[PDB]
RNA sequence: GCCUGGCGGCCGUAGCGCGGUGGUCCCACCUGACCCCAUGCCGAACUCAGAAGUGAAACGCCGUAGCGCCGAUGGUAGUGUGGGGUCUCCCCAUGCGAGAGUAGGGAACUGCCAGGC
RNA sequence: CAACCCGAUGCAAACUGCGAAUACCGGAGAAUGUUAUCACGGGAGACACACGGCGGGUGCUAACGUCCGUC
RNA sequence: CCUCCUAAAGAGUAACGGAGGAGCACGAAGGUUGGCUAAUCCUGGUCGGACAUCAGGAGGUUAGUGCAAUGGCAUAAGCCAGCUUGACUGCGAGCGUGACGGCGCGAGCAGGUGCGAAAGCAGGUCAUAGUGAUCCGGUGGUUCUGAAUGGAAGGGCCAUC
């Protein structure tokens, strides 16, 4: 009685964990709603709408922690 | 619901037009704010919005 | 604090310029004294520097922080940074209302060729 | 009575324990009733046995009592099927396992605190046992 | 500057020797004044708040600074905005020629004063005292005016301490009670 | 090398507090304000032309453990594989091993340019 | 008669200023494995699962109960 | 359809399990440029008291966020004002997520816009709900087609109800 429903899926996280191939946009992350769990830096930047952190040329994903308080940071060289 | 489907014309002769939503209930002013016309390719005025 | 409020304005262009990667051209100001230095995209190392302070423009000046007598230091700068071959760089009035010594100084080096 | 006067939610899943308390040493009295043993109080047994204590200390001594319920634990009526959503909240329970340390008392001697926890672990599904403030 | 040149002048060397300070630049200046006139009501009149503007406008050389509401969610009611009344700082200048108006020809067109309070003060050293009613001082035709008034008003002086905040005022031509 | 400014590194053992300390070099307040440019009021801020004044505030140093913060050794909790007891729990072999807390640490350490000595 | 706050003790699926084992993703390496792996195409059957172990919701940490995960 | 827990620290997973929301709202509540920063308490102040506005101090995202919840937000995603219509058109490297139909993210390219001195930002809102496939038709456009030929009806195509 007025308990049930449910989301979905909506994936939202690392889908590109540390270094990877990294193509001319992968994702590397997709958490969603965040802006600070994975904060846009490095080559890429991106961080569309939904936050998703975008990751713009190709190369090596970096995952950081520079920056005053934490703040998480995705950074992608080229590798 | 009480938002009416809007519809934008192009003051330029071709028959292009854009479309979108108003709340006529308490804006009874028809709508222009200029926009981009593929046919003629120029940016200009579009009216038509209750 | 008044200087803690500026430095929080001009965080932010000072970001989207390290972003950038581009070269940007800081202007510090103070009521007696102008300033102005190219730094690096790394932000470390400093290329060039023209300030009201060095005597080679206080002396053959008149007051440090006359407006033209900032723009004086402006062009300066730019001419260091342009026989260093530097040139082409984005201007960092760091939280200063660009409009009086800052806005001098700036189309001053713009005017002496700088690119920007 | 003696459940949680509030809660953010009426009722709490199931889950369990895995002994080894966490207040251990008495740090409000000289004695008191220990876990030695697992399980989970009524709340209405700890204030069933606590009436005991006072009534056999008659007066004279600070009481304490470090455990608490605040956890629901439903229950389904009778005739009722099975499996139609988590059935309503019937009691409070206390969540407790060995090193638990129950009850607390300092203003009465030595003999009498000992024979009166005794009356207490008397309502208590769990084995206590009795401890001195010691130390450490 | 009339008041101004006073304290240079007359006051500071007196709080120097006084307090002996260390250096001139020390000794508690005079820190704007603020006035307010909290018109509050509004609401059904409104009328009375750009009445209290003028009359306050009057007051003050400047131009009033209509408020609005901070909580929204007044015990008595008012909304995000419902306007409460108009502070109003002073600028220096002004500001002491406003304290000449004052005190010379504020304090002393009293009503009935026969003395000013003296705990007015605060913790860092900052009096502010409401007239209670405005003195119907040099306001538009002083009879022909809106009705009464009242408000408030605040020195908030540059002192470390109250205490050192009697000495300021007081080096000058502050009313008071001893 | 002493001190100061601009720009970064790293982002609490880099902070907070309490005390002392620094000057017309810089910085800071500070003077003036028709003006450029400003105030939902204000030359407060922003902005301009600049003395006279002073380190008071802010700030920069140095000292100081009261508060943050860093923090083991050891032990405890948990746990992957293999095995055993058994009431829902737990033990053993074996790798991994916290949190808290204890000893202790700790009053940042730095690079580029410039300016005073 | 008591909030708040100070110190001392606990509790949490929808608490977290901490934080594993571990699983997973990627990079490089040796050996082993009768390509185990991927794509495409011909033929399917199968979409009632049961128990035991571990982590759990529900149930009474009831049921040769029920519902997921996993072996 | 959306949010959280269950869910065992990647994704994902059940029940007549535990909880709460959506069927919209904004021509500004969008874009940009410039600027600002709370809640709460203490002290002092006309009418002002529990709390209207004013002053100072402590405090520090405990405020705020159009509407649930979670995540996020100070370089503010929070607040104020000037100027505006990028809530543009055509495309799209490359990815995420689905059995499929689909759905989502998207740098950059061409045309043209707006805001800014400029670097630059803008392809709707802090993000995730605010929704209906196909058919059959309706409306505008188009030298695509049009049954002997020229038209036309009708059909296609694009926009759309
Ligand atoms: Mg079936
Ligand atoms: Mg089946
Ligand atoms: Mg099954
Ligand atoms: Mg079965
Ligand atoms: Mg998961
Ligand atoms: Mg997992
Ligand atoms: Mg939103």
């Amino acid at each position: 009685g007025g308990s049930t429903r449910n989301g979905r899926d909506s994936e939202a996280k690392r889908l590109g964990v540390k270094r990877f191939g990294g193509e001319s946009v992968l994702a590397g992350s997709i958490i969603v709603r965040q802006r600070g769990t994975k904060f846009h830096a490095g080559a890429n930047v991106g961080c569309g709408r939904d936050h998703t952190l975008f990751a713009k040329a190709d190369g090596k994903v970096k995952f950081e922690v520079k920056g005053p308080k934490n703040r998480k940071f995705i950074s992608i060289e080229a590798e | 619901g009480i938002r009416e489907k809007i519809k934008l014309v192009s003051s330029a002769g071709t028959g292009h037009f854009y479309t979108t939503t108003k709340n006529k209930r308490t804006k009874p002013e028809k709508l222009e704010l200029k926009k981009f016309d593929p046919v003629v390719r120029q940016h200009v005025i579009y009216k038509e919005a209750k | 604090d008044k200087k803690s409020a500026r430095i929080r304005r001009a965080t932010r262009a000072r970001r989207k310029l390290q972003e950038l990667g581009a070269t940007r051209l800081v202007v510090h100001r103070t009521p007696r004294h102008i300033y102005a230095q190219v730094i690096a995209p790394n932000g470390s190392e400093v290329l060039v520097a023209a300030s009201t302070v060095e005597k080679a423009i206080a002396e053959q000046l008149k007051y440090t922080g006359n407006k033209d007598a900032a723009a004086a230091v402006g062009k300066a700068v730019a001419e260091r940074a342009l026989e260093k071959g530097i040139k082409d760089v984005s201007f960092d009035r760091s939280g200063f209302q660009y409009h009086g010594r800052v806005q001098a100084l700036a189309d001053a080096a713009r005017e002496a060729g700088l690119q920007f | 009575m003696l459940q949680p006067k509030r809660t953010k939610f009426r009722k709490m899943h199931k889950g369990r324990n895995r002994g080894l308390a966490q207040g251990t040493d008495v740090s409000f009295g000289s004695f008191g009733l220990k876990a030695v043993g697992r399980g989970r109080l009524t709340a209405r047994q700890i204030e069933a046995a606590r009436r005991a204590m006072t009534r056999a200390v008659k007066r004279q001594g600070k009481i304490w009592i470090r455990v608490f319920p605040d956890k629901p634990i439903t229950e389904k009526p009778l005739a009722v099927r099975m499996g139609k959503g988590k059935g309503n909240v019937e009691y409070w329970v206390a969540l407790i396992q060995p090193g638990k340390v129950l009850y607390e008392m300092d203003g009465v001697p030595e003999e009498l605190a000992r024979e009166a926890f005794k009356l207490a672990a008397a309502k208590l599904p769990i084995k206590t046992t009795f401890v001195t403030k010691t130390v450490m | 500057a009339k008041l101004h040149d006073y304290y240079k002048d007359e006051v500071v060397k007196k709080l120097m020797t006084e307090f002996n300070y260390n250096s001139v630049m020390q000794v508690p200046r005079v820190e704007k004044i603020t006035l307010n006139m909290g018109v509050g009501e509004a609401i059904a009149d409104k009328k009375l708040l750009d009445n209290a503007a003028a009359d306050l406008a009057a007051i003050s050389g400047q131009k009033p600074l209509i408020t609005k509401a901070r909580k929204s969610v007044a015990g008595f009611k008012i909304r995000q905005g419902y306007p409460i009344g108009c502070k109003v700082t002073l600028r220096g200048e002004r500001m002491w020629e406003f304290f000449e108006r004052l005190i010379t020809i504020a304090v002393p067109r009293i009503r009935d004063f026969r003395g000013l309070s003296a705990k007015s003060f605060d913790g860092r050293g900052n009096y502010s005292m409401g007239v209670r009613e405005q003195i119907i001082f040099p306001e538009i035709d002083y009879d022909k005016v809106d009705r009464v008034r009242g408000l408030d008003i605040t020195i908030t002086t540059t002192a470390k301490s109250d205490e050192e905040g009697r000495a300021l005022l007081a080096a000058f031509d502050f009313p008071f009670r001893k």
